């Protein structure tokens, strides 16, 4: 089966320049056309242009020539895409894809970049259970994980052996700059003095690993 | 350049109910293409030269159009089916993609649970106080929330964040989040959350007196 | 009366004109090729491309009065020519009245085993349409019967069979072919484990024990034949070890 | 001063094929028009304000487009409708017209029976020899025919017409009428009609000798 | 139900002016626009103009301008159209349509001008069937229509009754200014010694009408 | 495909020489003209000359004769402009170009030359929200980057997570001969004592780097 | 020799519009190019040879001109295009550019956010004051800033900033310094900056009293 | 098309008018060159340049009355080939009546292979650089029209060796090709982003041969060159070339 597979998310300082890859299998290289395309907080989808593997052909979205510059490597069957001088503009998520005709039939699972000087780990702090956060039987208890940049978070809870009802609420772009978000569980109320719950919170950007004990609040 | 203008941006469809949404171009083209999207992961080839599924899409989903004028058909709604959809086109350089639809999964009107949390003592510490509101497994999306402070009303200092559809029940979950300086939430006592919502006969607060233990 | 293509051979430039630079787009699909039988009736005919191509329909076909085709083979050298098809007539509709758009195609250009083709046209007055297509091998249906393919082994029928006899032995059974005397064996799983040689200038049905120093229950069996035209390169016969009745 | 382009002007589709033609407007318009029309009558409101069906008229036709493109598509192609569609605008004055696609029925070939007529001694008597030859009931309508006088090719004394497609079996036939003096038919013995057409492998000659009843 | 109701048409010598009319019923006449459209033998609509019934407004096709002058008469809910000076190049259908917004829902049955300097009724000639080399199955037969002006002829056979098989030609323009088409039939060729055929050729812009009986030619 | 990758920016002592370099690759180096443009401060685009990397002849603008020096080192495929004797007139962004007939149809991302006597790092200020703000309403604060030489300063905030809401001033050149900007950005003015704002200010030409928190005024 | 001269140096057109710039030679050329820049970048080739398109330039641009007259124009302006475009000949040696014709989107009027900053005492304790005043997210870009001193205008110690059309709203930024020596500035209390702008019926006025927070 | 040329062989320049600038303008396009044959029946035909030019449409062109053309050979050699095209009669119209433009063409010059040509027009009268000006490379052996002649067939411009190349072991390459009636010495060469390999064979019959070249490198996708060595070329013989391919090529 045909696989693109894309380099990991990267923090460039702006000016500096970076080359993400495309590492393309299960198909003669040759024969498809490789896309670039750009998608950013607000969702939309930006073509950045294509290049032809066989020949070096290349067409761009005139907003990015002069900005990337695509080009393959065909021993390795990979395809890159290179920003001469990244502006916090370009932060966003990258995919690369295949067409042979006018369509995409295999994307890759997209590269983040972020253009900014430095990462920041997040500060965890607890939402206790209480009597004001439980309702038929159920208490809900969670992690506030505030003050991180870039994107993104990931928290489990007891290291992956809970079972519970789980909200996950996005990350929020504070005034800041800071992202902040919110992992929320629902656990059986009565088992709030009898059982611990540690939310482990792991920020790759700045390789930040945290556990932090949720207490419930002692005022029911 | 050729733009494709996508109808409607945003629509919810309930299950078992027939969607069709529009990809309107701005000068002719040869061929329209559909790519689905659910948060969080890549776009997927959905329908390509206008009418042709896509390797694992159901034929519940058709493609039709010719000209400046293309549309994606789901005969029946299913949950699964819940996206973002993008037309695009190779006919004329630049490649462009439509705006997108976003397809959501409507379901009959379920009342949030409403919760609060007041600030850990480890964040006063370092000089701010997050007071966080929980609406819990509601639909629809729209609701009112609304912090009350000694009963005084706020504005301009709080921030929302709403969840994915679930995948099971489709409902949303929204949380709500005070801020203030240590110094402003010492200095008070009482801290309302007030929801409004369709589901609710009467809006709901949730409250905690500052300094109870 | 309707334009048709009357169509000859031309010297045409050099063919850098082909390297596309910028990448045409992609919904352009103006010109398609496919190979065909030449002649159906025998077994080794010649194989033909069928060029096609789609006139848009709009104010500059009426000038139109030439459409010009090259090809270039790549496979282990490269071929290059090239034809001008003149339209016999003026275009007095920017669509066919009996049809849909204007197309036409030109067969020609003979086609090799195992190449790589870039095809270009443009339109006279003014590449502005390409399409490109690698041939089959001697595995393909059509292609089996070149004589190439023939006398590599392409439609050799050894039926064979594979089957685990003793304690790590393998008896090979296959029918041998009138194009050679000299064949080898071979079983393989995860490595080659096993091969033998046998000569037979007979047309028969003959047999080879080959020993293997693995698991020889549902590995590939490889058979080589080794025919004057192919040396050691003819097509080889493969099938799996199994259990003997 | 809006103009309206319609594509194509003339097309041929087999009964159950998908149809699809185009108006294209020189400047934006609100909405456009369909009328068919059958040799004979008046033309018919089909399409209105772009997508919508006049009573009676067969849901396979659908309209679509915006802004200045627009289309008429037909799902499976009828023989009933075979007519011409003219497209309208009257967002601006003046009102006007598309110059209309005129659409045939597609049929499998069918090669013409050929017969040839000599000039009747009525004609004779009033100096003109007017000499027919018949192409009859065949398909497509492509068609050559090239007179000989004792073998030699004639050119620019010959006219030629056409009928409509035959409402039964959706054929056409044609006349060619080769016109002489009375001084040079008397002069030649062997009259010949030479007609070519894609359903005949050879072109069929019709002859007659002068007199030669 | 809503109708409108043409005039009859008219032949006119070049250079003469007329006035064609268009009787409304079935709708308040004041209501709706009235258009104007020519359509030449064959070819493409033109719209000519339009009036408003309730103030008498008008608006016209610039090619028209001048040629022609739309009326209305509320009291006889009727539309009137003056044509001027006309050529050659007029002769053609004429409608009036009806509006309420921008298409037209209701088209009168249309009515035919045309200009002839004179009228010449036409010759009509045997296309004897090749009687001489009979059977093979299919005889064709028919009349040759020969030298007229203006169109049309009509041509049926056996009064009406032969229908099937029928081919009547368009019209050619000669180079001698007068028109000239064949009518043929397609029968059985041992018909032609039991079936009698008569084309009936009829030009109305002349007055005169022909009936020609088709015979095989005198073989024995 | 082809690119042209200019050397970096370059301090110059006024009167003093300098050589700037253009690295050409992806096609056929003697092949094709290489021009040099200017742009100064006006923004007006000045040709100064071009060299056929083929032989090494030269054509000069005349407005630049004697000041400006084309070469090329084939071996490398590489383009080189030498000015003998740059003072502040000169000072300005250069670019190389690639022509094909007499367009340029490559450009390189251009090269900043400036002629400066000193360098002078910059004093950074902050821009104090005030205190007098509207309930809920927007607060803007900033940072205030006065007297430093040459251009340019780069501004960042919060280490480049901060960017919507920025405005980061065009520099003005002051009587003094230095240059100042201010760099500003719009907050909620309940973020005011909630989050924490610093500016990052770097002058490369003087190696000075300062990070600036802006805080509303103290009271007392 | 030859030189090429632009109009308009300057223009703002409405979204949608039609677009015109003109480059003028000082005698025949036998071609024109275009290249557009974009703030603090390089130029693109745009259009060249006159009338022909570089590969992803949309095609709402087109050439056209000869002997001393052409032009660049676009069928309807899109936010995209606002850029500086420079006209360019070489049929005579020098090389040379037009001084091209810098074009910005027009959107709604929207008038200024305006903020005063007093002095910092880090600053004053140098011996300077510089006071600044920030106009925010308008258009169209002309304002009049007006500082006062305890009442008294001020005029030769301040200086503007403007910064380029935001990308995303296409407003305007402007900041207004007003610099003083730390002796003058003590001596007075009320420090006011006045805006009129267009989209302001009444000019507003931001004040701060020294050394009050 | 009423005014006609009449070319004659005037000097009448200097080879110093055609390096005015040392950079031609690169818009005076107005000026084409291509090669003709100037006899059809023949192979070995001589070559001429046929230069047309296109006249401005202005009102100077009332003014005008001849073309210059010079012709450089530009390897360190000198012009010395002008000619000057005299207009029958003056010009009434700035295009023709139903003419894009006035169009003229001149064809003389007899062309060498592989050959670097500057061409420069000028109009009488009228700056005082060229008017027109055009770069040329004449065309080599490999061009369709050019591999017919003498010098280029004998130099194998039209052998077909048919190259086979195979990748038969990790640093070995058996490469099959056809010899020629001109030659029996060749050179097989295997070259990747060097070369990485070379075999000397020496052949006299005509015959399909083989030979197995030793590689230093990576040969899969590598291009195979052979090097004839025929008469009249010595080490300048055509070269011919094909791709390594990985055999057996079928399953
Ligand atoms: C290269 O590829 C092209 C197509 O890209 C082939 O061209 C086709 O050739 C086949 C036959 O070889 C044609 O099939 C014929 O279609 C006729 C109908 O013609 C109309 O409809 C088709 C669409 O189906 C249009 O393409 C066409 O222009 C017309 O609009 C049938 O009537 C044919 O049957 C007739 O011929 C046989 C004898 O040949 C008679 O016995 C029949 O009774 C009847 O008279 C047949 O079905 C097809 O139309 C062609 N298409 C096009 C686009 O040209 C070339 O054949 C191919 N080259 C080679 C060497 O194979
Ligand atoms: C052949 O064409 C397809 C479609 O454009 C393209 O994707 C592919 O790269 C081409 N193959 C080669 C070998 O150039
Ligand atoms: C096509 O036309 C060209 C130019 O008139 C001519 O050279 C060529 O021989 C023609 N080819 C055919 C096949 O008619
Ligand atoms: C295959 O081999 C078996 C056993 O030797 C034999 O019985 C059978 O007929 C063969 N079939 C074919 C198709 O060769
Ligand atoms: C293979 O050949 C041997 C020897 O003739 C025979 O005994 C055996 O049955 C054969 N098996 C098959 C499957 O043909
Ligand atoms: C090369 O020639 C030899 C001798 O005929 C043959 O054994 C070998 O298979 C040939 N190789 C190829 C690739 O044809
Ligand atoms: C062209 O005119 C020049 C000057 O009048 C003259 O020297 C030359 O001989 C003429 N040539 C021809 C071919 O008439
Ligand atoms: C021909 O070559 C010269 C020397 O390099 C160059 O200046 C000139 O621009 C070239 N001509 C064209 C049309 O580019
Ligand atoms: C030289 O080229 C021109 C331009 O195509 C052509 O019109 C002319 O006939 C040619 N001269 C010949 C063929 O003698
Ligand atoms: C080249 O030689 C190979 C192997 O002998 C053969 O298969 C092929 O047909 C030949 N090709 C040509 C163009 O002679």
């Amino acid at each position: 089966e045909v696989q693109l597979q894309q380099s990991g998310p990267e923090l460039v300082k702006p000016g500096a320049s970076v080359k993400i890859s495309c590492k393309t299998s299960g198909y003669t290289f040759t024969e498809y056309t490789i896309h670039w395309v750009k998608q950013n907080h607000g969702k939309s989808l930006d073509w950045i242009g294509g290049i032809n593997p066989n020949n070096g052909g290349t067409t761009y979205n005139q907003e990015f020539k002069g900005k990337a510059t695509l080009t393959v490597d065909k021993s390795s069957s990979t395809a890159y895409m290179e920003f001469r001088s990244l502006t916090s503009e370009d932060s966003a998520v990258y995919y690369c894809a295949r067409s042979y005709y006018g369509y995409v039939d295999y994307w890759g699972q997209g590269t983040t970049l972020t253009a900014a000087a430095s990462t920041k780990g997040p500060s965890v702090f607890p939402l206790a259970p209480s009597s004001k956060s439980t309702s038929g039987g159920t208490a809900a208890l969670g992690c506030l994980v505030k003050d991180y940049f870039p994107e993104p978070v990931t928290v489990s809870w007891n290291s992956g052996a809970l079972t519970s009802g789980v909200h996950t609420f996005p990350a929020v772009l504070q005034s800041s700059g800071l992202y902040s978000l919110s992992s929320v569980v629902t656990v059986p109320s009565s088992s709030l003095g009898t059982q611990t719950y540690i939310c482990n919170v792991n920020h790759k950007p700045s390789n930040t690993k945290v556990d932090k004990k949720a207490e419930p609040k002692s005022c029911d | 350049q050729i733009v494709l203008t996508q109808s409607p941006a945003i629509m919810s469809a309930s299950p078992g109910e027939k969607v069709t949404m529009t990809c309107s171009a701005s000068s002719s083209i040869y061929y329209i293409h559909w790519y689905q999207q659910k948060s969080g992961t890549s776009p997927k080839r959905w329908i390509y030269d206008t009418s042709k599924l896509a390797s694992g899409v159901p034929a519940r989903f058709s493609g039709s159009g010719s000209g400046t004028s293309y549309s994606l058909t789901i005969s029946s709604m299913e949950a699964e089916d819940a996206a973002t959809y993008y037309c695009q086109q190779w006919s004329s350089n630049p490649f462009t993609f439509g705006s997108g639809t976003k397809l959501e999964i409507k379901r009959t009107v379920a009342a949030p649970s409403v919760f609060i949390f007041p600030p850990s003592d480890e964040q006063l510490k370092s000089g701010t106080a997050s007071v966080v509101c929980l609406l819990n497994n509601f639909y629809p999306r729209e609701a009112k929330v609304q912090w009350k402070v000694d009963n005084a009303l706020q504005s301009g200092n709080s921030q929302e964040s709403v969840t994915e559809q679930d995948s099971k029940d489709s409902t949303y979950s929204l949380s709500s989040t005070l801020t203030l300086s240590k110094a402003d939430y010492e200095k008070h006592k009482v801290y309302a959350c007030e929801v409004t919502h369709q589901g609710l006969s009467s809006p709901v607060t949730k409250s905690f007196n500052r300094g109870e233990c | 009366p309707e334009p048709t293509i009357q169509c000859g051979s031309e010297p045409g430039p050099s063919p850098e004109w082909m390297v596309r630079h910028t990448l045409t787009p992609g919904d352009l699909r103006d010109l398609r090729v496919e190979t065909i039988k030449s002649n159906v009736d025998l077994e080794d005919s010649p194989i033909l491309m069928n060029i096609s191509w789609i006139l848009r329909a709009d104010a500059s076909i009426r000038l139109l009065k030439a459409t010009k085709i090259c090809v270039m083979g790549k496979s282990h050298f490269q071929s290059y020519s090239c034809i001008r098809c003149n339209y016999t007539q003026a275009f007095q509709t920017q669509t066919r009245p009996s049809g849909g758009k204007w197309t036409f195609s030109y067969v020609g250009f003979p086609v090799e085993l195992n190449t790589v083709y870039f095809i270009g046209a443009h339109n006279i007055p003014n590449p502005s349409m390409a399409v490109n297509f690698t041939s089959p091998g001697c595995l393909d249906h059509v292609m089996k019967y070149k004589k190439k393919c023939i006398e590599a082994g392409s439609l050799w029928k050894p039926n064979i069979t594979a089957c685990k006899r003793s304690a790590n032995t393998v008896e090979v059974n296959f029918t041998t072919s009138p194009l050679g005397d000299r064949y080898m064996a071979l079983i393989q799983s995860t490595a080659v484990i096993g091969t033998s040689y046998v000569s037979e200038k007979e047309l028969t049905r003959t047999s080879v024990v080959v020993h293997v120093t693995g698991e020889s229950e549902g590995a590939v069996v490889q058979l080589t034949p080794y025919f004057h035209t192919c040396g050691n390169d003819c097509i080889r016969q493969r099938g799996t070890v199994v259990q003997c009745p």
